[PDB]
């Protein structure tokens, strides 16, 4: 994306052209929150 | 030791809860 | 209510007993505040836009344009635009933002020639004369100025670059009139494989629309919240601290309580940053000073229930907080959940786990029923 | 453009080592008790840097040193002087009416800074004179012929740099550096006091002092000493142009990776080259 | 046992913005799942002990 | 992507369009990479 | 530069094979209203 801020993205771009970058970051989110929840999964394994 | 570091995560979603047992009930059980 | 909050979260019309982490709880913003600086004086945009003569494409005029205020509905006072192409910056928000400079590229080419002026294009004027960026952002506005660059004889004061070696790198201007070379022989005046790489435009009003002189202004600006500068026409806001607000430093947007620090930015420093890269301080452009920032209070918020069965009362945990703070929100209507469950006075408890509201903390002890945390349980019992 | 026939020596280009001097900040950001890992044109830890000296001799043979200078991607410029001999600097391409090019100099009163199409002498200098034996002033005839196409003038930083004294040696180990970043020619400083005579061990941040948006292309640099038309030395009766001692050291900026440690106070105290 | 987190899916990607909330409930049960795991380790955490 | 090899891409394309076919590439190879090393997670802690 | 160019629905078709493609020659008859080179970067035609 254009920025790692949100609101910089929001208040520089129209919803049609924001969106592109919006969900640039959603998805670069997402994957990190499933890679640690992953993560936590298998280590909470092995705590078990 | 446990574990600004704690603040920025707890500043974006990420707070951590505490455990059941304290470490009070811990000693006693032991 | 939390209870249908919780059922929909079960997506069940009947809830088992147990504690169920159902929302999220944020404080709301109170007030908004704008911090713009002291300067009122207008950037010079009419200078620009309304010389009396315009440089050559290839001698494009690079106007700086710093510590004003930049007002762009003044540009629309003087709009016969042809093109108003913004990259990277919606123009509609133009008067809302900051921008650390402004530079003005002015400068007159043809009528065809405006497509040109765009990142990744090609073309005789993109390569030889004015070539954009490829992470270009600002804006380009191209406008007629037939009545005021074009001569009854012919116009010859504009000249554009058609020959060179190699393609012009952004933001390069030549000037150099070096005979343009074709192959190995080099060239000590006109003749075969040897041309002069200026040419004049010739520019005349009886030529068709496409053919008539272009005025081209690109307005490349920094977009960088650390040096300030030029901001946009916005009226500040006086500053309110130790409450939630939506605060506006210069461009820079968020929200969250402003407090006094200790953070000695040294005379240089803008504004201070955490471990992680998160802004956690700003200087006020006004009265200089540092300012700590901690967004509003937010968590998670859990329902205990004895089920759907014994009785519809709940009793509601807000993860890691203060009671006071939580007492303070709802008294002034902040927190974002808003089905305020009912505190008596007795119902309010403060456990490490968070604050918990609608369960009456008595000073025995049980076997755990609903495990809340810290070594708290909850249970419904007669009382 | 008129420089009295003197018996000029030709530039020794002596080797120094620069330890770990040469680091400033990265940005405007302020950090407190952070480790930050930041990519920018640094000066190499250890590196070896040139040496250059600007003196008169006691046998009438005066060592004029200002030879013209690469600029590559970024100048670190120590400076040991007494009577503020390295008055400015000058950078530009061709360094002719041509071309635009910058000039920094000292105005013994401000900091004057243009870029414009300069018609540079063979060896720009400034003249610092004695009128009436009782005002000592420069002039800049001696630099540039005339200026014309003017674009950027900058008159501002009434500082007239070292004025504690000269306590350890002249207490003036000037450091400076200079960048061109999108068009901005950033000069970072430090007037650091000496323990010992030259190039002490230790470390100083070089904080900021200014960006200057000229926006223009350079891609070499010349230093400019001072000349005073005698009266320096006392019991010399060598009526010419003398200038006093002072020592300088070049040293080139490179795309580095640092690992800068900043304390709770917001200064760095300490720094790691990547790849040394 | 172990440190039990909760991590709030639409507070950590889209922080305060109704925007990006709205484009990120077009990615379906994501965050449903995620909290769903990090509330059995939690669980399991106190279990194990 | 156009294709799969990094020098065809740099090679054939400006780097304003060419980076959209990088990005591809680093995305899936990305993917790949995290795909494997969750898999060698799992299979160390059977191991273990 | 054919004399005569063949109609639009007949389009004519030409094999150029067995020869250096010098990109250059085309830039000197070149009134050039449009070069859009589609999959390919015009200016990395003369390095493949
Ligand atoms: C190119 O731009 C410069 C810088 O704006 C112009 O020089 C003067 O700039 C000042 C400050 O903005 C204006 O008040 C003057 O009107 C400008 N002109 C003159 C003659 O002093 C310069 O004129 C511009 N040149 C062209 C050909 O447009
Ligand atoms: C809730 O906030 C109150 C008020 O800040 C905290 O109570 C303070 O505790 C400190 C430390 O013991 C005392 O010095 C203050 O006098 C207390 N303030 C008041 C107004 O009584 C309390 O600690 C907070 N709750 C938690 C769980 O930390
Ligand atoms: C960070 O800066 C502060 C402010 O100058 C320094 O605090 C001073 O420290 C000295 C030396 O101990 C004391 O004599 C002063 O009384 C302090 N001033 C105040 C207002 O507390 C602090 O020392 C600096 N940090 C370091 C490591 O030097
Ligand atoms: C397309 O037109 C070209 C000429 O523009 C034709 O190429 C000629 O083909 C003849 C076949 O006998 C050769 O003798 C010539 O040397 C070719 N070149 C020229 C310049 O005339 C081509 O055949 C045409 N293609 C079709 C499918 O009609
Ligand atoms: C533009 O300049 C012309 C010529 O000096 C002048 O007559 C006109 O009023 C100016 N327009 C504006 C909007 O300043
Ligand atoms: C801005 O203006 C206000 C109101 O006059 C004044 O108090 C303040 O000092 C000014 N700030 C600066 C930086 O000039
Ligand atoms: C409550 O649950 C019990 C079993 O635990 C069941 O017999 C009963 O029908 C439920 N409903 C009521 C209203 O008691
Ligand atoms: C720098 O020059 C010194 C002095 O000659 C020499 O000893 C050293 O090896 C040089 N360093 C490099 C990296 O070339
Ligand atoms: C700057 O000038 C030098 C020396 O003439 C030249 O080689 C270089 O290409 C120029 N840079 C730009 C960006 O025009
Ligand atoms: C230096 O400063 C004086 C005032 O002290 C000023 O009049 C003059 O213009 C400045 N510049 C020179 C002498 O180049
Ligand atoms: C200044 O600009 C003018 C007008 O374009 C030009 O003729 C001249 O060569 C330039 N340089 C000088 C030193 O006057
Ligand atoms: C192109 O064809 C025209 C018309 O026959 C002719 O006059 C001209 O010389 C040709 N040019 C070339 C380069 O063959």
């Amino acid at each position: 994306a254009i920025s790692s801020v949100l609101n910089d993205i929001l208040s520089r771009l129209d919803p049609p052209e924001a969106e592109v970058q919006i969900d640039r970051l959603i998805t670069g989110r997402l994957q990190s929150l499933q890679t640690y929840v992953t993560q936590q999964l298998i280590r909470a394994a092995e705590i078990r | 030791t446990l574990a600004d570091l704690i603040c920025a995560q707890k500043f974006n979603g990420l707070t951590v809860l505490p455990p059941l047992l304290t470490d009070e009930m811990i000693a006693q059980y032991t | 209510d939390p209870l249908s909050e919780t059922k929909c979260t079960l997506k069940s019309f009947t809830v088992e007993k147990g504690i169920y982490q159902t929302s999220n709880f944020r404080v709301q913003p109170t007030e908004s505040i704008v911090r713009f600086p002291n300067v009122t004086n207008l950037c010079p945009f009419h200078e620009v836009f309304n010389a009396t003569r315009f440089a050559s494409v290839y001698a494009w005029n690079r106007t700086r344009i710093s510590n004003c205020v930049a007002d762009y509905s003044v540009l629309y006072n003087f709009a016969p635009f042809f093109a108003f192409k913004c990259y990277g910056v919606s123009p509609t928000k133009l008067n809302d933002l900051c921008f650390t400079n402004v530079y003005a590229d002015s400068f007159v080419i043809k009528g065809n020639e405006v497509s040109q002026i765009a990142p990744g294009q090609t073309g005789n004027i993109a390569d030889y004369n004015y070539k954009l960026p490829d992470d270009f952002t600002g804006c380009v506005i191209a406008w007629n100025s037939n009545k005021l660059d074009s001569k009854h004889s012919g116009n010859y004061d504009y000249w554009y670059r058609s020959f060179r070696k190699s393609k012009l790198k952004p933001f390069e201007r030549d000037i150099s009139t070096e005979i343009y070379q074709a192959g190995n022989k080099p060239c000590k005046g006109k003749g075969p494989n040897c041309y002069f790489p200026l040419q004049s435009y010739g520019f005349r009003p009886t030529y068709g629309v496409g053919h008539q002189p272009y005025r081209v202004v690109v307005l490349s600006f920094e977009l960088l919240h650390a040096p300030a500068t030029v901001c946009g026409p916005k009226k500040s806001t006086n500053l309110v601290k130790n409450k939630c607000v939506n605060f506006n430093f210069n461009g820079l947007t968020g929200t969250g309580v402003l407090t006094k620090s200790n953070k000695k930015f040294l005379p240089f420093q803008q504004f201070g940053r955490d471990i992680v890269d998160t802004t956690d301080a700003v200087r006020d452009p006004q009265t200089l000073e540092i300012l700590d920032i901690t967004p509003c209070s937010f968590g998670g918020v859990s329902v205990i229930t004895p089920g759907t069965n014994t009785s519809n009362q709940v009793a509601v945990l807000y993860q890691g907080v203060n009671c006071t703070e939580v007492s303070v929100a709802i008294h002034a209507d902040q927190l974002t959940p808003t089905w305020r469950v009912y505190s008596t006075g007795s119902n309010v408890f403060q456990t490490r786990a968070g604050c918990l509201i609608g369960a009456e903390y008595v000073n025995n002890s049980y076997e755990c029923d609903i495990p809340i945390g810290a070594g708290i349980c909850a249970s419904y019992q007669t009382q | 453009c008129v420089m009295p026939l003197f018996n000029l020596i030709t530039t020794t280009q002596s080797y120094t080592n620069s330890f770990t001097r040469g680091v400033y900040y990265p940005d405007k950001v302020f950090r407190s008790s952070v480790l930050h890992l930041t990519q920018d044109l640094f000066l190499p830890f250890f590196s070896n840097v040139t040496w250059f000296h600007a003196i008169s001799g006691t046998n009438g043979t005066k060592r004029f040193d200002n030879p013209v200078l690469p600029f590559n991607d970024g100048v670190y410029f120590a400076s040991t002087e007494k009577s503020n001999i390295i008055r400015g600097w000058i950078f530009g391409t061709t360094l002719d009416s041509k071309t635009q090019s910058l000039l920094i100099v000292n105005n013994a009163t401000n900091v004057f800074i243009k870029v414009c199409e300069f018609q540079f002498c063979n060896d720009p200098f400034l003249d610092v004179y004695h009128k009436n034996n009782k005002s000592w002033m420069e002039s800049e005839s001696g630099v540039y012929s005339s200026a014309n196409n003017c674009t950027f003038e900058y008159v501002s930083q009434p500082f007239l740099m070292d004025l504690e004294g000269k306590q350890g040696n002249f207490k003036n180990l000037r450091e400076f550096v200079f960048k061109n970043i999108d068009g901005y020619f950033k000069i970072y400083s430090k007037h650091t006091p000496i323990i010992g005579r030259d190039f002490p061990q230790g470390f100083s941040a070089l904080e900021p002092l200014v960006d200057l948006p000229i926006g223009i292309n350079i891609t070499r640099f010349q230093t400019l000493l001072a000349l005073n038309r005698s009266y320096l030395t006392p019991g010399d009766s060598s009526s010419g142009w003398t200038a006093g001692a002072a020592d300088y050291y070049v040293g080139y900026l490179q795309p580095r990776t640092f690992l800068l440690k900043y304390n709770e106070n917001g200064t760095i105290t300490d720094a790691v080259d990547c790849a040394l | 046992s172990m440190t039990k987190t909760s991590v709030d899916c639409t507070m950590y990607i889209c922080g305060d913005s109704t925007e990006c909330s709205n484009l990120l409930l077009q990615y379906g049960s994501f965050c449903t799942q995620l909290k769903r795991a990090l509330t059995g380790i939690a669980v399991e955490q106190d279990k194990n002990t």
